[PDB]
């Protein structure tokens, strides 16, 4: 039936407290509501992840550390560095409970898909793909994407994770590196010095999972048309080789023109074409957010993509709502690319695509 | 380990 939208006021307020994206969850929800898109979705309150759920991926020692520093927001605990807390991942007061709420929200979305409540379930505050079993990383404390995939494994036999965030989805890839039940596909900036430093085209997984990880390394300045060409070519091959039964799709908006990271040069329309390609498979699909550090642009992007999921054309004028002034001075939904070079050469992209095709022959 | 951020 209609898509599930994971939401409650309390959940949004928790998500608004994440250190690197304050208020973003409220801006995203507010804009979706301003376009009245929530009236076309089934709103489902998220459940909080239990300790037992979190521990099916994360280690007890890491969960215990996170819970300890979370209680009073001890951002000066001497053991935080072993567990990845520090600059990227501060010990914000309450972060254990906020992260458990986000993990629970993604698990709730997955359960809705299993129950056949919907074909698409959305958690725009999820997508924290860098967290490791025993380590916070990259603004991620608990890996809600992994938790969602592990929930989907109850029913859906083969699962495709597609990560369109600017950064390599390394924590998800690592979690499933040794298995062939989950294929991971990440398109990301790959350049030495650029976080997290992994995900070359030669990274294909390990052991029994060899060839069940796909990485598409891309350079600065990519725009909508070339990005979609790459994404469609890879997903066509993956779909035919792997025959997934469910998809988890991470749509971090840090690729979008105007992001302070200033790396890719995408608009929501290009990402929307990738999303449409996946939706036409008509599989259970769990939609996640992720990065995105121009907050108004991230809200523009995810609102537009919610419209794509609903098959609706949205008005270009930003409607009046709580954060209307954040969209000035032009107050439009569309984003214009920057005037900078695309550093992706056609011969290199072709070689990457050919290398991936050769890998997928083994699948 | 890299810094993100
Ligand atoms: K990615
Ligand atoms: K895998
Ligand atoms: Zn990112």
């Amino acid at each position: 039936l209609v898509p599930v939208y994971i939401y409650s006021p309390e959940y949004v307020s928790m998500c608004d407290s994440l250190a690197k994206i304050p208020k973003r969850a409220s801006m995203v929800h507010s804009l979706i509501e301003a376009y009245a898109l929530h009236k076309q979705m089934r709103i489902v309150k998220p459940k909080v992840a239990s300790m037992e759920e979190m521990a099916t991926f994360h280690t007890d020692a890491y969960l215990q550390h996170l819970q300890k520093v979370s209680q009073e927001g001890d951002d000066d605990h001497p053991d935080s560095i072993e567990y990845g807390l520090g600059y990227d991942c501060p010990a914000t007061e309450g972060i254990f409970d906020y992260a458990a709420a986000i993990g629970g929200a993604t698990i709730t979305a997955a359960q809705c898909l299993i129950d056949g409540m919907c074909k698409v379930a959305i958690n725009w505050s999820g997508g924290w793909a860098h967290a490791k079993k025993d380590e916070a990383s990259g603004f991620c404390y608990l890996n809600d994407a992994v938790l969602g995939i592990l929930r989907l494994r109850r029913k859906f036999e083969r699962i495709l994770y597609v990560d369109l965030d600017l950064h390599h989805g390394d924590g998800v890839e690592d979690a499933f590196s040794f298995t062939s039940k989950v294929m991971t596909v990440s398109l990301h900036k790959f350049s030495p010095g650029f976080f997290p430093g992994t995900g070359d085209v030669s990274d294909v997984g390990l052991g029994k999972g060899r060839y069940y990880s796909v990485n598409v390394p891309i350079q600065d300045g990519i725009q909508d048309e070339k990005y979609y060409q790459i994404c469609e070519s890879v997903l066509k091959e993956v779909y035919q080789a792997f025959n997934p039964k469910a998809v988890v799709l991470q749509l971090g908006a840090d690729t979008i023109a105007g992001d302070p990271m200033c790396s890719f040069n995408m608009t929501p329309v290009g990402i929307g074409k990738c999303l449409k390609y996946i939706l036409q498979w008509q599989l259970a699909t769990l939609i996640l957010g992720g990065g995105g550090f121009n907050l108004a642009n991230t809200a523009r992007c995810w609102t537009y993509l919610t419209g794509v999921i609903l098959g609706k054309t949205l008005s270009s004028e930003i409607p009046d709502h709580e954060f209307f002034t954040a969209y000035g001075p032009d107050y439009v939904l569309e984003i214009t690319p920057s005037c900078r070079p695309d550093r992706n050469e056609p011969h290199r992209i072709q070689q990457i695509l050919n290398y991936i095709k050769g890998n997928l022959k083994h699948v | 380990r890299h810094k993100k951020x």
